[PDB]
């Protein structure tokens, strides 16, 4: 996993290293549950923009890879991805989404 | 007919408001089989001023789809046709048809001045109208009156069929989605101009469209989004493989290339000038709305 | 022929376009009786045109009253005065003048009454399943169960499917019968087993619905499922307009329903008019036939 | 509750008796939901017809409390269909005790 990779002062740095760089971007992360059996994709971490949706990001995954929960909790294909960050963000400052 | 509606208030429902449905001018843009089943729901409820838009003829095989038609009026016009029909059903009417085609998006301008005479009688039946029925059988029919009827601050009800499916939704005011709002946000035979439905279905779109007119134009019970008629929910879909009925909520999308604030200030400053280059290059229409800008962040991130 | 073909067509697109396996030709000659041609009846004859049905049948004893075309879609303002079932008939045939279209002035013997001519309602119970037994599908587009009943038991005789459209206020019911041969309820099960003017839109609503259940009713039935080429074939449709639903729901037979319990089916087949005739007027007769007597008087000795 | 005031033994002896005196009939333990407020029933113990349906023994309860139009039945943690035979129900959730329990809550 990502968390596994990196440690919290290096996850905190970057994310913190992102908003004065990309301030208009979100820094997300995704990984497929053990349970799917989908693709995996080629990348994990995204520089999304703060006015995409969620169903824009599905278009993303799906054609990196040919349902997206987050907490037990699959969000509105409506909702922004800068809406679901200001509530669902880590402490570091990624927003970690699965599939 | 008054009668019938004059019991459902007091013996069942006080606090109904039949005024308010009976003096709705209703604009119908498509006289279809959505167009014909909707005003005869529209006229058992009572209301008195129903205008009929199309630019079409009535076909050999219209009349078993489309409830205001007879074998004997092939090749007729329908618009004043089906104004007529609705005279043969209740003389009291205030029915009329307008023969107008609906300037579509993405094609080429045929005809730049009649094609901007009939945009504005658009815009004028529009707002002289209060309740605006979209009922066309395709997408790019759909842009202008959308637009228009936002730009006058009325209320839209989209209604659209698939081979064995339907969408009611009504259109938020300047808020809630439109009809073009879902397609950008969520990148098969609905609203499909090849698409033949089974019977059924504009029978239950017309109904439900119209039921959610009525219930619509009732005051809301406060700390609630219900009325004396029940709910009136953003969006109907309705399935007959399975016999359901879901209903959907979607708020209005900043890049939709018809109720951006971007479209509604360049419809505002530019007028027919902007709508001109909008049908002819609906990619423009995506810079305008900065759909283009999203769409070549989704590339990237790909 | 562009007559018939202007309608054919349209459907062979659909099917050749969407549908490859969909059966059009067992819905074309699919006879169908109509008891009733009211608001019900109206919209379900417009839904079967559409579809291609040739032969329609409208059973209708009342008139075209002043309020009826704003709200029963055959009839305009200057047929005030006329007999529906022939109207409605007409009616169609200037929709598609290729129609089998007839209409039958014809009264239902309505139970919980007294005969007021026994030779006469005698000829309409002779005439009633004589018209059931001719056609393929009955729809039940009666406002009144005690109009209901008497046709519900011939339809089950004949072994015709019935289907059943009822109203509410702001709600509908659509179902079809259960037939013999595991046996689905009848529109009469419920109210025994469950003891204790409308929204415009809902006549639109329950017609549509009933006739689409009947095209895919006609389909065949997938093996290992209860669904067909054009979906579910649900026992029950119950709708709601005040919450813009819809349920489906199954009910089995009940042994003691007054329509189709066994005994009832047994007492007809052994007397017909004559069980029918007492019946009619003693609908207490009935739940003694059928086994509810017995029951309802259960039902007493357990609450006292 | 009926099971805390009797014995098994006690319980399974009545039970087997009424299958002697009353053959084709279904013992029924019918008690209020300790949580819900609806009128305490003042009969609980009733010998029901096997073909009496679900729906039939909720209209017998609502007239015992005299409760004016709601009624929900529980079995075993499911509330049946109201179609449903008393017969059966009792065939699947019976008690070993030889008793079919059953709860009503608002
Ligand atoms: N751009 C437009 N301007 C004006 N009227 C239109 C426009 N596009 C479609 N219409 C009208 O809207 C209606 C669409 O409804 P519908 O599809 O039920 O009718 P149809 O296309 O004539 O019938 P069918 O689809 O069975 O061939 C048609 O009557 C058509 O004439
Ligand atoms: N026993 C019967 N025999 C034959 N036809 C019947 C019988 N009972 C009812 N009908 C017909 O069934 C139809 C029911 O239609 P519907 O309830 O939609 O409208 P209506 O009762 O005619 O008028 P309204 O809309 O004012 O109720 C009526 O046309 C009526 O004539
Ligand atoms: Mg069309
Ligand atoms: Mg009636
Ligand atoms: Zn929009
Ligand atoms: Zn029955």
């Amino acid at each position: 996993t990502f968390k596994s990779e990196y440690p919290f002062e290096k996850r905190k740095a970057e994310s913190e290293r992102i908003a004065d760089r990309f301030p208009n971007r979100i820094p997300v992360i995704c990984e497929k549950a053990e349970k799917s059996d989908i693709p995996e994709i080629d990348k994990r971490k995204y520089l999304v923009p703060a006015d995409l949706t969620v169903g824009q990001f599905v278009y993303v995954i799906r054609k990196r890879i040919m349902f997206i929960f987050v907490n037990d909790t699959l969000p509105p294909t409506a909702a922004l991805m800068s809406a679901i960050y200001q509530e669902h963000k880590d402490k570091d400052g990624f927003l970690y989404v699965t599939y | 007919v008054d009668l019938n509606l004059k019991l459902m208030k007091w013996r069942i429902l006080p606090d109904l408001n039949l005024d308010i449905i009976k003096n709705t001018k209703v604009l119908l843009l498509g006289a279809g089989t959505l167009g014909c089943y909707v005003s005869r729901a529209l006229i058992a409820w009572g209301v008195r001023k129903i205008t009929f838009v199309d630019n079409g003829t009535v076909s050999y095989s219209n009349p078993v789809r489309q409830a205001l038609y007879n074998f004997e009026d092939c090749g007729k016009p329908k618009a004043e046709l089906a104004a007529a029909s609705l005279k043969r059903i209740f003389p009291l009417m205030d029915a009329t048809g307008v023969k107008l085609s609906i300037p579509m998006i993405g094609h080429k301008l045929v005809n730049e001045e009649a094609q901007h005479k009939d945009f504005d009688r658009l815009r004028a039946l529009i707002k002289e109208h209060d309740i605006i029925f979209l009922l066309v059988d395709s997408r790019e029919s759909r842009w202008l009156p959308s637009l228009l009827s936002n730009i006058e601050n009325k209320t839209v009800i989209n209604a659209a069929l698939g081979f064995d499916s339907y969408l009611v939704m009504r259109h938020g005011n300047r808020q809630l989605g439109c009809y073009f709002c879902h397609d950008v946000v969520a990148p098969r035979t609905l609203d499909q101009m090849c698409t033949v439905t089974r019977p059924g279905v504009a029978m239950m779109a017309s109904s439900l469209a119209v039921e959610l007119m009525t219930s619509l134009l009732q005051t809301k019970y406060s700390g609630s989004e219900t009325t004396v008629l029940g709910d009136i929910p953003h969006q109907i879909r309705g399935f007959l493989h399975n016999f359901s009925i879901l209903k959907l909520e979607t708020p209005a999308y900043e890049h939709c290339p018809a109720c951006s604030p971007k479209v509604i200030e360049a419809f505002t400053d530019l007028g027919w000038e902007f709508v001109k280059k909008a049908l002819e290059h609906p990619l423009y229409l995506e810079e305008i709305s900065g759909l283009s800008v999203i769409k070549q962040e989704v590339e990237r991130l790909g």
